[PDB]
């Protein structure tokens, strides 16, 4: 005599909460794939939490949470209905009959609450286009008024970049209608809509959105012209400006260990995921790298990017972004989750010898640190065709000025060789204390790896100051090689025979009145042991121009806190550390253990874990900037997989046979065996 | 105490600096020393980004470190 759906309802019932105005109902997506309600099986909402599961995974929060009842949607035009775990009883909108009216009242309530021609204008051939018009790029506009950074139009005659309408309470600040009005110019476009089939036009005069026939042209006046498959070959659907994002996740997950920490374990962690896996760092990332190594017109990690850009300046708007930044900032966010378990990281991470040698005595000190990025030089004095770049770069101003056709490209070519050796050239540095000298001279600094990785990574530091402060990228050849051997390059360390650089009142009245100042005057008396006067102007002569540093003289917390750094992975002893350092503020003081725990470690062995190898390598990745601006480009990688390499261009992946690596940005080497 | 600074150049500055100094306090040190304005500052240390309103103190920069300016490539 089997449990009948009436009688599961009434069971669960206090389990159906009703959404509300500012509740996030995930109904668009599951939590644990990329299963939509557009998939076989549908989409699972928990009607407690509103949280989504395709059909493979609602089992999961089944179990984890004891939630029964599930309003099921599925699109193909939408079937909705609501189950009941774990026997998968089906209840219909219209299946409430003979319940009492307060709960058909409340299913329905809820199930509700969750389920929430242009013609050619007058003017396009009319336009009068004014003369000397702006070079308009192609990102990162503003309004030429206030701030906005979305919404802009770019009118057609004089191209003024201003923000849209305001209401409602979204939108503009109105700049460009009141640009409209002022002026009587009838056509603009809409920034960011500008493909090459067309764009959003506006008419202010027709008030409507109109075809412009003569688009190209009007565009053009300011500037403006408009196959692998299977298992590890996934392409990332592009989110508005996320190329940058798809480049690098798609070479992390190239790379064993991250394979093997977020793909190979990924059981372990959706078990280990809290009630709302969505915003759970180990989750999101598994999922993705599922996503590309398994089978799956491409994903769309919206997801994952709106969780590891929470709270970013940078990285949790839609704009254009840098390679090597956003990659370190994973990174940072992968060893915050990571202490004492499983760290990829460990794949990256090395060790810098850093070497001074104080160049009058002779005198050396070395000084170590971890990193994860080499940063290659790129010495342009190199340039192997100065005058064949000059005759270039005079066409092309020739060709500008004309508005003709530019002339074929040509970039300085810059031999590796040379990078490799700025590099590990000594480098002179100027205004250093020598505390051998005790005076003001020139150092010389040198820096080595104590170690090699496992995979080294290189930044091509391709960019430069232009007058007026602009950033230049630097548009370089540089043929990187498929084979690096950089063991010329390993540091050695301090060595017999070379000596280490040191380190660390009735007087003061008259001194003072002498004409000494203050600060000096108090050294004086402390460094020569209170021995009197004499002694004491003998110091404030010898010692009053060096710096402060050279002769120093010193002269309640919360619980919620706490526990949230213990749950990172440390100690209470050390939570409580980390804050008293930074002043109580939580954010500061995470940052503070995570850079002090090494020293921390050293205090308890009184009473950082890098992986190293030869460093002999072979070309495995590089990711690629294209572009001559700082500001606006496209991100692409190329990966050496199976013996062959392959491009992976946002939603486009494909075998390349002739990989440009000469003009990649940030290169990835993995050690040879 | 002192620190080193490797600008675009490929030039190694030093700066005297506190371990209670900013951020931004550091950023203002090189533009009085380089003239590189701290707007276009972006200032990396031992694979770290640092941010403005933490001291040198929270990543535990020490005398002598090495810190490196980086620019952006957006795309
Ligand atoms: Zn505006």
């Amino acid at each position: 005599m089997a449990e009948l759906s009436e009688e599961a309802l009434l069971s669960v019932l206090p389990t159906i909460r009703v959404p509300k105005a500012g509740d996030r109902v995930h109904k668009d997506e599951c939590a644990f794939s990329f299963d939509t309600p557009e998939s076989e099986g549908g989409l699972y909402i928990c009607m407690n939490t509103f949280l989504g599961f395709g059909k493979q995974y609602v089992e999961r929060h089944f179990n984890k949470t004891g939630q029964r009842v599930y309003l099921h949607l599925r699109r193909t035009d939408e079937d909705v209905k609501i189950v009941i775990l774990p026997d998968y009883l089906e209840i219909a909108r219209d299946g409430l009959g003979g319940l009492p009216d307060i709960v058909r009242d409340r299913v329905t309530s809820a199930v509700e609450a969750l389920l929430s021609v242009r013609q050619v204008s007058k003017h396009a051939f009319s336009l009068k286009q004014l003369d000397n018009p702006a070079r308009i790029p192609p990102c990162g506009w503003k309004c030429s008024k206030c701030d906005m950074r979305e919404n802009l139009w770019l009118n057609l005659t004089d191209g003024s970049i201003l923000c849209g309408r305001r209401y409602d309470g979204s939108g503009g600040n109105n700049h460009a209608v009141e640009h409209y009005r002022e002026t009587g110019y009838p056509l603009a476009v809409k920034l960011g809509t500008i493909t090459p089939d067309g764009a959003d036009v506006y008419s202010y005069d027709e008030d409507d959105m109109v075809l412009d026939p003569s688009l190209a042209e009007h565009l053009s006046h300011f500037g403006i012209d408009m196959p692998l498959f299977g298992p590890g070959y996934t392409g990332i659907r592009n989110l508005g400006n996320s190329c940058y994002l798809n480049s690098v996740v798609q070479v992390l997950f190239s790379i064993p260990d991250f394979q093997r920490k977020y793909v190979d374990k990924l059981e372990k962690i959706f078990q280990n995921a809290p009630t709302d896996p969505t915003q759970d760092f180990s989750t999101q990332v598994a999922k993705l790298g599922h996503g590309l190594l398994s089978g799956e017109d491409g994903i769309a990690p919206r997801m994952f990017k709106a969780l590891i850009g929470k709270g970013h300046p940078e990285f949790s708007t839609n704009r254009q972004q840098d390679a090597q930044e956003f990659f370190l900032h994973l990174i940072n966010m992968v060893e915050r989750n990571c202490r004492s378990s499983e760290n990829p990281n460990e794949v990256f991470r090395f060790l810098v010898e850093e070497k001074i040698k104080c160049l009058a005595t002779e005198k050396v000190k070395y000084t170590q640190r971890v990193d994860y990025i080499m940063q290659l030089p790129v010495p342009m004095d190199a340039a192997l065709n100065k005058e064949e770049l000059l005759e270039y770069e005079e066409k092309k101003r020739q060709a500008e000025e004309e508005k003709m056709a530019l002339p074929e490209l040509v970039r300085a070519q810059v031999p590796f060789s040379s990078c490799l050796e700025a590099y590990g050239a000594p480098e002179q540095v100027d205004d250093f204390w020598s505390t051998a000298l005790q005076a003001k001279s020139v150092a010389v600094k040198t820096t080595r790896f104590a170690s090699f990785p496992d995979y080294l990574v290189i930044q091509i530091k391709k960019f430069t100051f232009g007058l007026d402060w602009v950033p230049k990228k630097l548009d370089v050849s540089i043929e990187m090689p498929e084979e690096l051997d950089i063991s010329q390059l390993r540091g050695t360390g301090l060595q017999p025979g070379e000596e280490e650089l040191p380190d660390i009142e009735s007087v003061i009245i008259q001194l003072v009145e002498m004409g000494f100042p203050m600060d000096a005057c108090r050294k004086a008396v402390y460094y020569t042991g209170n021995s009197g006067a004499e002694a004491a102007m003998n110091w404030v002569m010898s010692h009053m121009d060096d710096p402060d540093f050279a002769n120093p003289l010193i002269l309640p917390p919360p619980e919620d806190c706490v526990t949230t750094i213990v749950s990172m992975g440390f100690s209470r002893d050390q939570a409580l550390k980390a804050l008293r350092a930074t002043n109580n503020s939580l954010e500061r003081a995470v940052d503070w253990i995570f850079s002090h725990i090494d020293d921390l470690d050293a205090e308890a062995a009184m009473d950082p874990k890098v992986r190293d190898g030869p460093g002999k390598y072979q070309l495995f990745a590089f990711i690629s900037h294209m572009g001559t601006s700082t500001m606006c480009g496209h991100y692409v990688c190329h990966i050496k997989k199976e013996g062959r390499w392959v491009i992976y261009n946002d939603q486009k992946v494909c075998a390349s046979e002739k990989p440009p690596k000469d003009l990649g940005y940030i290169y990835f080497y993995q050690r040879v065996a | 105490m002192q620190i080193f600074v490797k600008t675009l150049t490929g030039k190694t500055i030093t700066l005297e600096v506190e371990p209670s100094d900013t951020i931004e306090n550091v950023k203002a040190k090189i533009q009085d020393k380089e003239g590189i304005p701290p707007d276009q500052q972006r200032l990396i240390f031992a694979g770290k980004q640092l941010e403005d309103g933490r001291t040198l103190s929270d990543y535990n920069i020490q005398k002598e470190s090495t810190l490196h300016l980086v620019l952006r490539l957006r795309g």
